[PDB]
């Protein structure tokens, strides 16, 4: 279950070391490719002409072993940001030499430190190697949660440690990483190897790393506590951080010497396995969404496009959704037909957008449990789904169900309905065009008629995720605007991210709509208080719907319907990341626009800084009518 | 899943 | 080993039929999605309002079964190219309906016939469905080797069959396919389902299909002969066609009824398995190149780039190449040192571009078997490979070998050489810049010195391959000229292709070069006689090299060194395909160009029609110096 | 000379008004297209059904008059950012109506106000009209230097005016403009109509508008003072602002009623003409650079490319440059040859990169005025210029001059030089590769030899210019990285810009170079103090050179050689604009990089925020060797 | 293999 | 002029 590596700075014999490390149960070894003490000269004679091999041969291991079991480490003397010109020049040449050897060997990853504020020249040399040949290898930036200068023992008489809170100051190492990756222009081959110390910083320092591309977590043996039996364990707070890192599926790296001397070495790794086994089992939703974590998808458009058989099959796998619709229809039937009218009053029910028939079946189950009489119409514009419906109608339903192959906006209904039932909702509620569809169907609902759903509301929340920002960035396609990928929403199971403020309501629609000429166009301004230092990358979108009275469905995290997986959140990205300071307000503007052919969203950030208006006139994204 | 299509 | 399907036009019960077909050993079923006799009306009342389900439900099979076991078939009444306007309109609507149902079901493939010359409207309707939604499904165009009109029995008194040879006329069905795919603009989702008849046409008709995207071969039961035991078998000529199709890894489709009534049905499929098992086993080269068939690769550039450890490891896996170099060095040493000078004469040998040391080892083995004394220098510009060489020098070679980390063009040699040994050859001989490298090294070779290789010659041959043309076409990348992919060579193990004329020599280089100021720039005109009707898509490139006297290496097909897999052929594509008629001449022009920074090739076809000059000034492709 | 318009909000008769305005001497009329009081309803009955024409006919003026003489004005009741939903909706519909009528009429410009902080919805409606049809028209955003709220009379008893300095607060209207144009994503069709008040704000508020696209300056009649004769005049401070605006070639707009009642109306416009006539006449440089103001150009590359005859002709038009070279050679000759050695000592002078011969002529004039003997070699790699040199040598120079058609890095000189003279300098000193060229020529200069120039230094200064940022932005080309235009320098006569900090030295080179193996690669960190609120868009580059001792050339603004126009500054842009607050430090990093084939620059901003490293590995820009 | 790199 | 080429 847990992927773990050993970090060594001393490898006297490569084959013997790998064997010992594999026996201990580790999956990989982080090790120096050149002797860490073997300082090399490239410019001055006589040392520049040092003979013999500069390092160990590639012949010592198989190609498979170099490709899968070895993570390279940059030599500790390589200081590209040195104040000394000579060191800076020798370090640039040595860094390029070591990175080129790593690429020669086909190493899956290479470790580089971020151990001071200024790594400008280290970033420049790294960016230059990245734009030179084979683009497969990963660079893991070794950065601590807490800088060595901020965790030093208070033992220097004339230099006391700072006992005052420095909110932004304690977040310093994040700015080391941020500046480095900004310089290297968000290369996807550049990730974080987060190093954990004996004492954890405040939660705000830890949360600063949310949404960051963490590929590895470094655990020094010195951070481990000892139990009554003498075996290495971790503090409750450390365990809480391990659990968070396990959800990100990071590779753990064990560094330092055995400090539990009379208790063997694999014990550190045995403890990580224990924590991994002793974690909460995933729920129905989590087991369903496994594989979709941060996987960007195009939002379905069931109006403009005809959904495929398997899409309808995925919809139907959600037990919660339909049992909620059944409960809403059941209550509505009881409210509309008194017990005394039980055998004479036949309610006309229209399922508008029937798909393969689950809401038709939900309506019939609802009528049986309410002990009421119903007359059903199943309206569906997709002719492929109409095949399934017509086969169901002949084989099972009978005359009680009339299947209609039509767009609900065009259908000349032969009778008026008591109840119209539909499920035309997207992840942002109105994004599949439920308002336009139900507005066109409204004329065949009786004056006292009920629409299920009765109402829906979309919600937005600002988010931070450099991981998702880079994921959207990589969606640049040929023959379109090079920035179009930032002007369109994505359906995504948000995972490695930070929600920056509580979701706030954006747009509301009510059915039936009794505000003449309707006007489904909308304009909303939202002001989000932010209590953290962060970077804004986009807005998470959710929704809630009132099916009937107290019977609802929600994907809003705080009121999420339990076990309901029909909708993942939506993400509205922004083109350029926005720095937000603690105590600032994020002000976002969202518009719902249309013409007679298409509906689209436009959005902009106006505080703390303005962004461009995204998707003007639906230039990058539209929803077909 | 979750109202989405495409991706990879 | 053999992937086979059953073709049926009668499926009374879908579940029962699939079971019977799977029991027989078939992997898939080609079947109608709508009843083949169920003609539908879309325009005129009352028939346009026909009730009930238009077809069978998607619920009859699992999603996995629809995705993997079912190939859809277009209804036989659908005639988009009919002379009758009403049929043409109903057919367009029915074709779109059936293709949309196939996509709804998630079918892996859908079969459409090419059974007449004019399929313009069928192509238009297909192109339109392709540019509408989900782009995964394959379209298999069912086209016969021999048109039904050309294989009809000679039984019509007033309409005799043509007993005269009509060279182009017998190739008619290829033009049906060619026009169709040209209309659909070479979509990669459009492939051939080649139908085989009782009597095979002339070889030229069969060869016309070389280089075509054949995904399936259709075998009617009526083409099978009967053996003494009463079991279905095939004629020797049919078997010869099955073997060719097996190399293309086509899926076989068994159509028609059981004609071997008292011998069961799976017997047809058992025979295909027999032929598949009883085929020639692949040689050392064929087993090595498995997976690389028609796989386009960038030609290696060992001068501009530093090759990776595994690249050198692949080079070293070729036993033939080095044993040839050893034989060439062995003979040279014997010719240069008489037996009487055996113990006094030490020959100075320089391995120029030593990589990880195989030619150094080949030189030492050669000196031992010749019983001669050698002094070796191993020159290598790649510092990563220099690590391997220096570790070999300390551990094994000793003082006899001097490892030099330098470019051979810059090295100030301390002594002159008797023999310079190098392997700087590409798939087109001089494409890795061996002439420029050995020209710069020439000054340190003694006046009577020998260069191994002594000479090399590139060869070109015109080829037809719509498969490869489409493969190059799909290499369009963002941020470059949209046609750059056609102006660069590819290293490719050519497989599904037709060589149109015998390879002819293009460029020759000799070492040492005794034509002052050298001039490695070249211009060659080649005239290729073509005896077939075809389509020109590019030129296959090969080479031959004289290592020493009669010791050679070759990748030219006719003189290919047996078991040598270090080089696959090179392919120079052309932007626009060129129609070539039997008896015409293909005239190609090739240039080898340079400046002090880069070397490149430029090429053009001038007969039967002119092409643009490809890669002018190295705008799409250059070889770094 | 001065282009001026009349602003009216009352036009009873269009033809009569235009005539009166033209008679007064105005070139255009800013006027309402719909009656400014004619509020229209689009949603509610009965007013939405108001009959008759909604405005005046397009037939009232010729197409030429609408295209050239009329600037449209948005109706004052149109409030797209109103707190009232109904006003917001009617305003969006009215704004779209009025903008569409302006485009229907073919108006050259349309005026829209920025009169409050929030214009989010006004920007959204404008962006939407811009992405709808004909893309020619200009939008002039009417924004005041000082907001009406900040210049109101101190006459409200319970609401006193703020008598405290609010540094950023007084710059508020710039942030109104900045946010608006950020929202509209820097459309080039969106410009500023800057409105000037009776009292000017502090210089920092005025300077905030430097580098902004100001197309018009609005002058209310109420800001004009009265002279002893009773005619309208302006304060000295107002005149100082008019002079600055005249250099930007803004169109002046006269708004308000005649306040100089007994002195006619054209008097306001007569005063602007007076100021325009009574301005400092342009110098030799300013007259030369006329037409090149903010015109981006590719920096010349005289090494990689052969300059054209007219390019050399432009070089030769600079009298200052060559008279400086002559003075430097004159002094050098006197320092090297004592008076007593006058007739025996012949100095060997080599002009390295001779072009068409001006430095050869400068050397001969220098030797005549020094009364010393010279032996000249004129070395030139461009064979076209060699034609001019060889014709000069035969006709005029004679045997005293030896013309050499060669690259100075390859030439086998037959004698060593006393002095090497060259002019291989770019706008950033070393950008034409003078260090690499003179390094290769160094071996033929005598041990005590002199190189003219002896030294050169490049300088950088941070700049603000939204005008130039948009100019670089519009340089996106097909078939290249969509952001490459930001990763390359431009030679540009910087005009509409703000220099944010004093130029600081970047890179220095000295000739002859006595630091073995030279290393022309460089890395510089510069920290620029910024005393203003601004936006960083790039770095201006300049240089200084020591020809010999005190004889220098400079384009650094503070030490600019008078009347020397051979070099305009260089501009290094940044991809994303950077907000800088007063008192912050701009930290920039610049690298000079190379391989044996090319030289390039890489640059990054690290404070107040990090930028990406620009041009890594020379991916967008290189200088050929 | 066969003197090539890249592809997929 | 001023050491530049191209533009418009
Ligand atoms: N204007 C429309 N008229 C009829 N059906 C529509 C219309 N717009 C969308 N639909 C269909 O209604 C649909 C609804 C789906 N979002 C839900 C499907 C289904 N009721 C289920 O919950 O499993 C798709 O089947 C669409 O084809
Ligand atoms: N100008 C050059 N100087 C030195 N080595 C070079 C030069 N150009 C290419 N090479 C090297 O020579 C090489 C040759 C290869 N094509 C063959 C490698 C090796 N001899 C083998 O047969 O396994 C690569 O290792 C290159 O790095
Ligand atoms: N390596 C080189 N060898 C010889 N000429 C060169 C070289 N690099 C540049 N040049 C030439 O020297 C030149 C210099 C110009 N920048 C100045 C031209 C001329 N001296 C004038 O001031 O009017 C161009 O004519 C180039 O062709």
């Amino acid at each position: 279950r847990v992927s773990s590596g050993r970090d060594l700075n001393c490898v006297p014999e490569i084959a013997d070391t790998l064997g010992a490390v594999a026996k201990q149960g580790f999956d990989f070894l982080c090790m120096p490719v050149f002797h860490p003490r073997f300082k090399r000269e490239f410019i001055q004679e006589p040392a520049k002409n040092r003979p013999g091999p500069q390092t160990r041969s590639d012949l010592l291991l198989s190609g498979r072993d170099w490709n899968t079991l070895i993570v390279g480490k940059l030599s500790p003397w390589i200081r590209p940001d040195s104040k000394v010109e000579k060191i800076r020049r020798n370090s640039e040449a040595a860094m390029l030499q070591e990175l080129n050897f790593g690429a020669y060997l086909g190493l899956p990853a290479f470790l580089l430190p971020l151990n001071q504020e200024d790594n400008t020249n280290l970033a420049r040399v790294l960016t230059n190697h990245i734009h030179t040949g084979h683009h497969s290898s990963m660079f893991w930036m070794r950065v601590p949660l807490v800088a060595p200068e901020d965790l030093r023992d208070d033992i220097i008489e004339n230099a006391p440690t700072t006992h005052t809170e420095e909110y932004s100051g304690e977040e310093k190492t994040w700015m080391w990483w941020h500046n480095f990756r900004t310089l290297c222009d968000y290369s996807k081959r550049i990730a974080v190897a987060l190093e954990i110390g004996a004492d954890l910083p405040s939660n705000h320092v830890i949360d600063r790393w949310l949404g960051e591309p963490i590929k590895a977590a470094i655990l020094p043996t010195s951070i481990f506590l000892t139990n009554k039996k003498g075996f290495p364990v971790l503090s409750k707070m450390h365990q809480r951080l391990i659990f968070r890192l396990l959800k990100l599926e990071v590779q753990f790296i064990i560094t330092g010497t055995n400090h539990h001397s009379e208790k063997e070495f694999c014990s550190y790794l045995q403890y990580l396995e224990y924590l991994s086994q002793n974690r909460p089992p995933p729920n129905a939703y989590e087991l369903f969404a496994k594989g979709y974590e941060d996987y960007l998808q195009s939002p379905l458009q069931p109006l403009m496009d005809n959904l495929e058989s398997q899409t309808y099959e995925v919809f139907e796998k959600d037990p919660i959704k339909y049992s909620q619709y059944q409960q809403a229809i059941y209550k509505c039937l009881l409210d509309r037909v008194p017990e005394e009218e039980k055998d004479t009053n036949v309610q006309v029910l229209m399922v508008l957008g029937a798909g393969r028939g689950p809401l038709v079946n939900a309506s019939l189950r609802a009528a049986k449990q309410a002990d009421r009489r119903i007359k059903l119409y199943a309206v569906e514009k997709n002719p492929n789904a109409v095949v399934t419906l017509e086969n169901w109608q002949f084989e099972e339903w009978g005359s009680q169900v009339t299947v209609v192959s039509s767009d609900m906006r065009e259908w000349v209904a032969p009778e008026k309905a008591d109840i119209i039932v539909s499920e035309l909702l997207g992840s942002f509620a109105d994004n599949e065009l439920s308002p336009e569809c139900l507005d066109g169907a409204q004329h065949f609902l009786k004056d006292d008629g009920v629409s299920i759903p009765g109402e829906y509301t979309s919600f937005l929340a600002p988010i931070s995720s450099s991981k998702l920002y880079n994921e959207v960035r990589a969606c640049r396609e040929k023959d379109r605007d090079p920035e179009a990928q930032f002007e369109m929403p994505y359906v995504v199971r948000l995972h490695n991210f930070h929600q920056l403020s509580a979701p706030q309501p954006c747009f509301t629609f009510s059915h039936p709509n009794r505000d003449p000429m309707i006007d489904n166009n909308r304009y909303c301004t939202l002001e989000f208080p932010v209590e953290v230092n962060t970077v804004l990358h986009g807005f998470a979108g959710y929704f809630e719907t009132v099916l009937y009275q107290d019977i609802t469905l929600s994907i809003r995290p705080e009121t999420h319907s339990p076990g309901m997986f029909s909708w993942f959140p939506i993400l509205f990205p922004i083109k350029q990341p926005i720095t937000v300071r603690e105590g600032q307000t994020i002000c976002v503007r969202f518009w719902r626009c249309s013409n007679s052919k298409k509906v689209w969203y436009e959005w902009a950030v106006t505080a703390p800084v303005c962004s461009a208006i995204h998707n003007p006139t639906g230039r990058s994204y539209t929803i077909g009518l | 899943s979750g109202r989405g299509k495409g991706g990879k």
